[PDB]
């Protein structure tokens, strides 16, 4: 559904914990703050499917590939280097990629430390 | 699509709307029964405490007192002083920290290093601290008992006689929610069981007790269009099933099951002795209503075609029923019924021994579901199993004074017998009952829970000179509803147990292979824990494979595979007094084994009846322990999260008025706010703290020339976290 599984498990937590009073619908003056939280910071997100007025998870869900489609990968990816890279332009420390993390299956390499980013 | 609840979750400002009269009667002399109220009692405790830690300051016996004891003192001074809001009070336990501080920085460098680094990480470093076997040694009662030479008053003995086991409950409200859901955590070995001399305390139902007495009464609407608020008309019988004898497979209870030639089965269902024509209504109405609304709950049962509902004469029902081997039907001449259509999987009950174990996953997989997002949607189901007021109660040291664990199960495979769960999913829905009545006095919580709604009486409890009785527990009056909504999650997973424990104890006789038996035992265990986490998740929106995590940190999958294989089958029945004790060292491992003074029964196991097995001694407690750590691990987690999210939203909403100017106050005091709020974010939730992280970085906008040394590097380790994730979603490739 152009959205893989680990996106829709935080998706679907952020539109539990922003829906305070247990309807399955979140107001729009809180979906703003469900998009920081979630990454993306717009000014003004209209237009949307308005049939039940607030929108259900359903709606919520479906929304964001109309937004994560459209998102850059590659801008969102430099940055998340720049934000390791303490000095300008390795490879032990990115070992840390998950070994502290996240999921630990089976890394690659092209040490000789990394430059830039690699798409493939 | 649409997909909603008709129910909306608020708050009230008491649950104590016409109850019965706080009072208990004794030998002629009538008792008022008196709150002692949670708060008030547990500040004073507080304020107690402060002022023993200047008397211990002003003694100089500083160095009589172990270094980890004073860690807790100094990190919990510290987690105290930001806590509290007004920098004036800020500045009184400040003061108290201060020499405790600089005590440990010159003789006893070492924690000094180790605390300081909890002290950097987090605002609340206690809770941190605390998430071992430290929160068993109670250090604020130890230094009160020791400093405080004056008597506490009465309510203050109770509240320590009720919350001795640990310093975590004299903890104001956000710093023991977040100490409680952090308590779960993966880094996390912190358990609620301590062994005294020679003796073991366990004080799980506490750490819920302590929690719920610091809630707001909860309330449920349900919108116009809800099930039992929305006006329908009558129900249209215009089409007559015709009963034909060969037709007919089966007869379950009162329920005649006839084929098709489609396969699936028409069933109608006769009146009851005592039953009422408006309790078949309901029951239609309720198909009509899940039937409609099956998309938008996204239920998975295959609920049933209700087809009508009208009367039929007692002649024609019992020459239909005269062939098969069948009581429970009304007097005479004229019985109201009930006709539905439904799948062959609907009347298999979830326990029959021919499922597979991948269909019995699956199964219980999809009555879990509808059970937990039908109590979202409000209806309640307090009738699945004839688990027998006499009604049996999951969370029954929370319901009643002097009780201490669960109690016995009395013929405990027959109170499933005829379990409304099937391999279609749910059935038999017509006695439901609005989540609204477990929040009011109805005529169900008055009969069933009258010690919870009265307000609860014990000789300890009377006070001589006032002519009262005042506890913790009537306070609970106000919060009734918060209590009977967990004990009714525990009850849905209890009954989901008992299910499996059918299936399994079925499956596994007329069986010879040892390992193909504790293979089949630790599979059911592994759906039972799966279930509690799927529950959790619908309850709470926590993955249900980190719900999973953090329920296993608590409760012991070994322990409970275990205690069930040997209490659910017979097979101990053919023992001795020493063959057993050996082998219940091996189920519990660490703890007590299961004391009894009953005789057995052979072939069955303990029995009052001599025939059903039951699940514990007379008037003993049950032996499934783990079990009753599974239950409240599961329902803490639920209220546990929803509490820590207000508590989240409560600072959220503080923190956008600082940086709004909405509250004008300087730079340190704004970035306090914040790495406060980083520390009510969800245990292993990333996109809460990456919304912290946002906030952080506006702050140091709104103050670009104030010093971040004291915050930098929490926010740091959000950031590297954030940017890994980023990194992790790149396996587009495997
Ligand atoms: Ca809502």
């Amino acid at each position: 559904d152009q959205l893989t599984e680990e996106q829709i498990a935080e998706f679907k937590e952020a539109f539990s914990l922003f829906d305070k009073d247990g309807d399955g619908t979140i107001t729009t003056k809180e979906l703003g703050t469900v998009m920081r939280s979630l990454g993306q910071n717009p000014t003004e997100a209209e237009l949307q499917d308005m049939i039940n007025e607030v929108d259900a998870d359903g709606n919520g869900t479906i929304d964001f590939p109309e937004f994560l489609t459209m998102m850059a990968r590659k801008m969102k990816d430099t940055d998340s280097e720049e934000e390791i890279r303490e000095a300008f332009r390795d490879k032990d420390g990115n070992g840390y990629i998950s070994a502290a993390e996240l999921r630990h299956v089976m890394t690659n390499l092209g040490e000789k430390g990394q430059v830039n980013y690699e798409e493939f | 699509v649409k997909q909603y609840y008709f129910a909306r979750r608020g708050e009230t400002s008491t649950h104590d709307t016409s109850l019965p009269p706080p009072v208990k009667v004794l030998s002629g002399r009538s008792i008022p029964l008196k709150e002692i109220p949670f708060e008030a009692t547990r500040n004073e405790l507080v304020q107690i405490y402060l002022t023993s830690i200047d008397k211990l300051i002003k003694s100089n016996k500083l160095n009589s007192i172990p270094s980890q004891q004073i860690a807790s003192h100094y990190l919990f001074l510290r987690s105290l002083a930001n806590s509290e809001t007004d920098g004036i009070k800020k500045n009184q336990i400040l003061s108290l920290a201060k020499p405790l501080g600089t005590y440990l920085a010159s003789k006893e460098p070492h924690v000094w290093k180790m605390i300081n680094e909890l002290i950097e990480k987090s605002e609340y470093p206690i809770i941190h601290y605390l998430k071992n076997n430290r929160a068993h040694s109670n250090f604020m009662l130890a230094l009160i008992h020791e400093y405080h030479k004056e008597p506490l008053t009465k309510n203050q003995s109770a509240f320590v006689q009720k919350f001795r086991d640990s310093s975590v409950f004299l903890f104001p409200n956000p710093i023991y929610t977040a100490w409680l859901a952090h308590s779960y955590d993966e880094d996390s070995s912190f358990n609620p069981m301590f062994r005294e001399r020679l003796s073991t305390n366990f004080y799980h139902s506490t750490l819920t007790d302590n929690l719920l007495l610091r809630t707001e009464p909860k309330e449920v609407t349900l919108s116009s269009e809800h099930h039992y608020k929305k006006e329908k008309g009558p129900i249209d019988s215009s089409f007559r099933y015709q009963m034909s004898s060969d037709r007919l497979l089966r007869i379950q209870g009162r329920t005649l099951l006839f084929s098709t030639p489609q396969n699936d089965v028409v069933a109608v269902k006769v009146q009851k002795k005592g039953e009422p024509k408006s309790t078949l209504e309901e029951e239609f109405e309720m198909a009509d209503y899940l039937l409609k609304h099956q998309r938008r709950l996204d239920v998975h049962s295959k609920l049933p075609q209700p087809l009508g509902q009208y009367s039929v004469k007692k002649s024609e029902i019992l020459e239909i029923s005269r062939g098969s081997l069948d009581t429970l039907i009304d007097d005479s001449k004229d019985l109201e019924v009930y006709v539905y259509k439904a799948p062959q999987s609907y009347f298999t009950y979830l326990h029959d021994k021919n499922q597979d174990l991948e269909d019995l996953t699956a199964s219980v997989k999809t009555n879990v579901h509808d059970l937990f997002v039908l109590l979202r949607e409000g209806i309640v189901f307090p009738q699945l199993a004839d688990i027998f007021k006499g009604r049996y109660q999951a969370l029954v040291q929370l319901l009643n004074v002097l009780q201490f664990q669960l109690g016995r199960i009395d013929k405990w495979q027959k109170a499933v017998e005829y379990v409304n769960l099937r391999s279609s999913g749910l059935a038999d829905l017509g006695d439901s009952l609005p989540i609204t009545s477990l929040f009011t006095s109805s005529d169900f919580t008055k009969h069933y829970f009258s010690e919870l709604l009265t307000g609860g009486y014990h000789p300890t409890f009377f006070d001589k000179s006032s002519g009262t009785a005042n506890s913790l527990f009537t306070g609970k009056r106000r919060l009734f509803g918060n209590y009977l909504y967990l004990n009714t999650i525990a009850e849905y997973l209890l009954v989901i147990q008992l299910t499996l424990g059918s299936y399994g104890d079925k499956v596994t006789r007329d069986m010879m292979d040892k390992p193909k038996k504790e293979a089949v035992w630790r599979e059911l265990a592994n759906v039972m824990f799966t279930s509690c986490a799927e529950a959790i998740h619908i309850m709470t929106g926590i993955p249900q494979s980190r719900a999973l995590t953090l329920l296993k940190q608590r409760a012991n999958i070994e322990k409970h595979f275990r205690q069930t294989q040997f209490w659910m089958t017979p097979d101990y029945s053919k023992l001795d007094e020493d063959t057993l004790q050996m082998e219940q060292y091996s189920i519990y491992s660490g703890e007590p084994e299961y004391e009894f003074t009953d005789k057995l029964v052979s072939g069955v196991g303990l029995s009052v009846d001599g025939v059903h097995q039951d699940l514990g001694g007379y008037n003993r407690e049950s032996p499934l322990r783990e079990l009753e750590k599974l239950l409240y691990a599961t329902v803490t987690l639920i209220e546990g999260t929803m509490q820590l999210d207000k508590e989240f939203f409560k600072q959220l909403e503080q923190v956008e008025k600082i940086l709004s100017g909405e509250i004008k106050t300087d730079a340190n005091s704004c970035f306090e706010a914040v790495a406060q709020l980083l520390d009510l974010a969800r245990p292993g939730c990333h996109f809460q703290k990456r919304l912290v992280l946002s906030y952080y970085e506006e702050a140091k906008l709104k103050y670009p020339s104030a010093p971040t040394d004291a915050y930098d590097s929490r926010f740091q380790v959000v950031a590297r976290t954030n940017a890994a994730i980023t990194i992790q979603r790149f396996w587009r490739e495997a």
